[PDB]
């Protein structure tokens, strides 16, 4: 089977009293166990479609079918029941709170997910130990380094073992030395149990490590054009 | 005459970043809820205090100078001694009567007093509450008497009819005489509310001189001083030129509870109607700690410290001064023409609560007092300058450990 | 940790800044509840203390309009105590009310008579000084004087007085000769009210005014405000309802208007602090996007405890702070300045009122939370900042 | 030359009732016309020294002598005189005002400088031409994109012509396709009027365009040791 399908998505904005349409009928598909790369320009379309497949806005233009169910007749309360198993969100602007605990920040999507009390101190530590960050447990995000708290937010959505991770530039603040150290850990998760994810970038030299390259400009995509 | 701290800091107050107008209508109404009802609470207490000095204090004299059960004959010299002292302005004599009335087979107690018609408007506001066309017709010669409305509610008398008022027959020898019957007529009625309307009656002074058969003698001397609170110390030091015995009796007794609730309720408003501004001033502080990040003055940025505080004391005046001038428009429509609105309180509540045992039923009062409308507006805005000064003092030394300039 | 995931996700959301200024502003909602209760159990305590003195002075000086007769007098045989049946009555007693004058040896004074029963209960019984309740024998006609009457008369113990009635006088062919009898004095009662001035105590069985019967039976009402509304009650043949001279009829409305006018004003300091919850939760909807929002009815129920966190501590702290100042207003050293009354302050703290008034300040912290919490679930996640 | 002087600098900080920090024996010296780069690990202390020479730290041990005057022998009300005229602020997490437009955000020293009223729309729009963003001027910062609003904060400090532009990962959101077009722009201001700036990083492949490489190993630095 094929996981994600999308067509006829004419997104239109209303703020500003001016036509700012940037999306149209994008024909994209997401496979299982296959990683792609949304090579979009700096400002073309690669933030609206990033929030549209996760079910965060209703454009009233088409259908976003996902694993057999659509996002049309989903209510405001019944949406969060389906975002626990097959969804995952990774931000790039670091939307985190600087007054929490660093060990409790990765253990936050485990209390409301009906988990065991002894399972909180087990699954939240095995992800930070494999990445090599274990000496910054009882600290605040106001005190963490520039590349320390950036690697925390990558492993935040990887605590419930999802099937689709929505990310954009994981190597934002971290350099190329910390890039391939964490790109391998994203590769073992696809080979042990199978985790399909997409990485939204702009550079062309970074996307050659993956196996599926699709370039996009203003929602238009036909082939590998440059 | 635009200065340097008010001209280049006007564009920073206007902001628009999404969900702003839904929270901008909270601080300007929260600062207006304590001022729009502040002109109502200051008018309701002063409106009831105005009725205390009009129908209670203005109708009862204060200074009492009498003799040893004897008509004071030389009262012309008593008016010359205490007239121009520092504290007593004017004075007028009066003679009390202890007679009863008998009209229409109705019995009621009455304490008739003798007021001079030409010495009643200079020291008291008693004949200034007439509901007729004029009150200058009250004079002597035709035996007129003005009574209250409380007598007509029990004796069913009418204004213009003749009644029968009995007077005690006086005698310089102590014996028993026949009771006198004097037929008088009502030439106007005075209105009070419920307290002194059934015990007072006014006859002229020349009619009082003919009843007791005296030539130039009165019994008591009434006066009124400046202050209304000091009544137990000003009368005691005003009888050193008269004889050694005067009826010294201050106005204290059974009507004590009507004075305690006008002086201590005003005293507790300094901790209640000032505290409502003290809770409402927390609204302008919560937006300053909200705007302590991403602001010119809390960021890295030869001027003095007034350049940083110029954006903090002007944001409080954008919602505080606009809220005070808005609450006075909706505050005058509830203190003059009010309507009952408390009717839908126990209809759609789901589960019944508030088991009543004994309470009171609200109604509509009647008052008119409009003088504290500008003095209450200036004192509600000066403390907002100090309410933003204390966050401005702590907004100069912040380590940028979490925020990056 | 905690076994429930409801009280743990808001402990670090009430100020975790290491400074001397930003830490105290997180507990600014605690001050608005602690000072809101402080201005709540203070004014209502001194208002009920002033109303308590009104009940002690009322129903202890004179009765009101009870019975009347349009055909003359009333006979006790045709109208016993079991025939009349009214609401609010608990005990009946005979009474004779009539204004009479006094012919003393110094001056003349007018007062009303009180035909009490020596074998029954009297309201002036604790105010009896050097007198017994059973001293009004039929044939002696003992008169008990007061304080204000003897100040201008000088009637000592063992003085004969002469009481005359101006109304009960037979139409003689030569003038009008009133009725008068011989009297005496036995003592002086003290009550420190209006009854000591122009109110005398006489026997119920007397022939100085009429005839032998009584005027009626007095009663005591539980509330003197509803006398004008209960004047439309049934009346048997031989009675008439009289005007009760409403001194406290509409004046009681003016002294209870401050409970309804300032009470709506005093209900706003707990409403001004209700907008303090919205300005302390309106910035929480943009920071919750990232922990419990992007990653069902109990998800929005995390702010109902933090929105009521100032309602639990601030109520139990303001109750001890409000009772410390309302019970001792002039007891402590006055730092404000001049004391206006400074003497004999009555207090009234009801135990049945402090339980109900503690629920008003508690329920406002839960009902003012649902409207900011409604904008956290129905609103789209990725629209506030990004 | 010389402009910067410092000697025996030491930082003290408390972490859980123990006086522990990460900074020891720093030694930096900049000139006029030359640029340098500082490579530090995630937890080495590069941002602590970055807030130290900019007048935002009171370590009460050493002294930072800039422009012939120290940073500690003055009142606290006059410490902000060397922060916009001869100092820049470039960081990876730019803190922009979300309640204003993009033209007011880049003209931050122009409004507080008590300049001419006809000068506000004179140099703010000129710096946006160099970065190539003219159609995103009168918009909200939420309307600005992820990879382009990072470049907006680059032209925010380069308005009042500072002397020392302090950078902290300028290539955090934009990719390498737009990094080489903006790295030629920083080298143009040195040939126009003469300026010096230090650009810290962690990767050495994009730092090959720097004329001086001085990496940092937990505060201490002697030579090219990797
Ligand atoms: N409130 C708004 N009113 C009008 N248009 C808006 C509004 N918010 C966003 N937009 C538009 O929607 C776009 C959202 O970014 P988009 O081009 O769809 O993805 P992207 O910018 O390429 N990804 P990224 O560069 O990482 O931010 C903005 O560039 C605007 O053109
Ligand atoms: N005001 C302060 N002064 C000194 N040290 C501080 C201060 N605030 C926090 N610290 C500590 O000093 C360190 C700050 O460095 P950190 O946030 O880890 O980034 P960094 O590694 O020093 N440089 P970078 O990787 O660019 O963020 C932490 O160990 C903090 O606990
Ligand atoms: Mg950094
Ligand atoms: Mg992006």
């Amino acid at each position: 089977k094929i996981l994600l399908q999308c067509d006829n998505l004419c997104k239109r904005y209303q703020e500003g009293s001016v036509q700012t349409d940037v999306l149209h009928n994008v024909s994209f598909s997401v496979g299982e166990g296959e990683m792609m790369a949304i090579v979009g320009s700096s400002g073309s379309g690669k933030s609206t479609l990033l929030h549209l497949l996760g079910g965060l806005d209703t454009p009233t233009s088409g259908d976003v079918i996902f694993n057999g169910q659509p996002m049309s007749k989903l209510s405001s309360a019944a949406k969060a029941e389906l975002r626990n198993q097959k969804l995952g969100f990774i931000y790039q602007f670091h939307h985190l709170l600087p007054d929490f605990t660093a060990l409790e920040n990765v253990a936050m999507p485990l209390l409301i997910g009906k988990k065991k009390p002894a399972e909180i101190n087990s699954r939240a530590l095995e992800m930070l130990k494999a990445v090599g960050l274990d000496h910054r447990a009882n600290h605040r995000p106001s005190e963490l380094s520039g590349g320390e708290r950036q690697r925390v937010a990558i492993a935040r959505a990887l605590v419930n073992n999802p099937r689709l991770v929505l990310a954009d530039e994981p190597t934002g603040n971290l350099d190329a030395r910390n890039a391939d150290s964490i790109f391998q850990l994203l590769g073992e998760l696809n080979r042990l149990q199978g985790t399909a994810f997409l990485v939204v970038t702009h550079d062309l030299q970074l996307a050659k490590r993956m196996s599926r390259q699709l370039e996009m400009r203003d929602g238009r995509l036909t082939a590998e054009l440059s | 005459p635009l200065s340097l701290l008010i001209g280049l800091r006007f564009s920073r107050g206007r902001r628009r970043g999404g969900m702003v107008s839904l929270i901008s209508v909270i601080s300007t109404i929260g600062i207006a809820l304590g001022v729009a009802v502040l002109i109502v609470g200051l008018s309701a207490m002063n409106g009831f205090e105005r009725e205390l000095n009009n129908r209670i204090l203005a109708v009862v004299p204060h200074g009492e100078i009498e003799a040893v059960d004897q008509p004071w004959t030389n009262w012309q010299e008593a008016l010359d001694h205490v007239q121009k002292v520092p504290g007593i302005a004017a004075a007028a004599p009066y003679i009390n009567f202890t007679g009863l009335v008998e009209s229409g087979a109705n019995l009621r107690a009455i304490q008739v007093k003798g007021v001079n018609p030409q010495q009643e408007q200079r020291l008291s506001a008693l004949p200034s509450f007439v509901q007729g066309d004029a009150w200058r017709n009250f004079k002597a010669g035709e035996q007129q008497i003005i009574i209250g409305k409380g007598v007509a509610d029990a004796l069913k008398v009418k204004q213009g009819d003749w009644v029968s008022i009995m007077i005690p027959n006086s005698n310089p020898e102590h014996k028993l005489m026949q009771p006198k019957r004097v037929r008088l007529h009502v030439a106007g009625i005075l209105q009070l509310s419920g307290q002194l309307d059934h015990s007072f009656a006014m006859i002229p002074l020349a009619d009082a001189q003919q009843y007791l058969d005296m030539g130039s003698s009165v019994s008591g001397i009434a006066l009124k001083m400046t202050d209304v609170f000091n009544a137990n110390k000003l009368v005691r030091d005003a009888g050193e030129v008269t004889n050694s015995y005067v009826y010294i009796k201050s106005w204290i007794g059974t009507y004590g509870y009507m004075y305690r609730d006008i002086q201590m309720i005003r005293a507790i408003m300094y901790l209640a109607m000032v505290l409502v501004i003290g809770v409402a001033c927390f609204n302008i502080v919560s937006t300053l700690v909200m705007a302590v990040k991403d602001k010119s003055g809390d960021i890295a940025v030869g001027a003095k410290d007034g350049l940083i505080r110029a954006i903090f004391v002007w944001y409080g005046l954008l919602a505080g001064l606009f809220g005070s001038l808005c609450g006075v428009i909706i505050g005058v429509v509830v203190s003059l023409q009010l309507t009952p609105i408390i009717e839908w309180i126990e209809k759609l509540i789901g589960h019944q609560f508030l088991s009543s045992d004994i309470y009171f039923i609200d109604f509509l009062p009647s008052e008119l007092h409009w003088l504290d409308v500008f003095y209450v507006l200036v004192t509600a805005l000066l403390l907002s300058l100090l309410a933003s000064w204390y966050p401005a003092r702590r907004a100069s030394n912040i380590d940028p450990a979490r925020v990056l300039s | 940790y905690q076994p429930v995931a409801l009280f743990i996700g808001l402990r670090y959301m009430r100020g975790r800044a290491a400074d001397r200024f930003g830490r105290f502003v997180s507990w600014l909602s605690t001050i608005g509840i602690t000072l809101g209760v402080m201005a709540l159990v203070t004014v209502l305590s001194v208002m009920n203390g002033f109303e308590r003195e009104l009940q002690n002075n009322i129903l202890g000086l004179m009765p009101q309009a009870i019975l009347s007769s349009e055909h003359g007098s009333l006979n006790p045989q045709q109208l016993p105590e079991t025939a009349v049946k009214l609401d609010g009555v608990n005990r009946v007693a005979p009474i004779t009310t009539g204004d009479v004058v006094l012919q003393s040896a110094r001056s003349v004074a007018v007062g009303v008579m009180l035909g009490i029963d020596p074998a029954q209960k009297d309201p002036l019984t604790p105010y009896l000084v050097n007198v017994k309740q059973t001293d009004l024998e039929p044939g002696k006609y003992n008169v008990i004087l007061g304080e204000q009457l003897a100040s201008q008369l000088g009637v000592n113990r063992g003085d004969q007085i002469r009481v005359m009635v101006p109304s009960a006088s037979q139409f003689t062919p030569m003038g009008r000769i009133p009725s008068q009898r011989l009297f005496n004095v036995i003592g002086t009662f003290a009550a420190n009210s209006e009854v000591d001035g122009y109110e005398m105590l006489v026997n119920i069985e007397d022939a100085s005014r009429l005839m032998g019967n009584i005027t009626g039976w007095r009663l005591w009402l539980d509330e003197p405000l509803k006398v004008d509304s209960l004047s439309q009650q049934k009346l048997p043949e031989g009675s008439k309802w009289q005007d009760w001279r409403d001194r406290k009829g509409e004046l009681f409305q003016a002294v209870r208007m401050e409970k309804n006018m300032m009470g709506l004003l005093l209900s706003l300091i707990v409403a001004v602090a209700a907008f303090n919850i919205i300005t302390s939760l309106g910035l929480m909807v943009m920071e919750k996007q990232g922990e419990v929002a992007i990653l069902p009815r109990q998800i929005m129920m995390v702010f109902m405890v933090q929105g009521a966190s100032a309602g639990i501590i601030g109520a139990i702290l303001g109750a001890a702070l409000g009772a410390l100042l309302a019970s001792q207003l002039n007891n402590l050293m006055p730092i404000i300045g001049v004391l206006l009354d400074g003497a004999a302050l009555p207090v009234a703290i009801e135990p049945l009122q402090v339980i109900v008034i503690a629920l008003v300040a508690m329920a406002i912290a839960l009902l003012s939370t649902l409207y900011p919490s409604w904008r956290a679930a129905a609103t789209q996640p990725a629209e506030a900042l990004r």
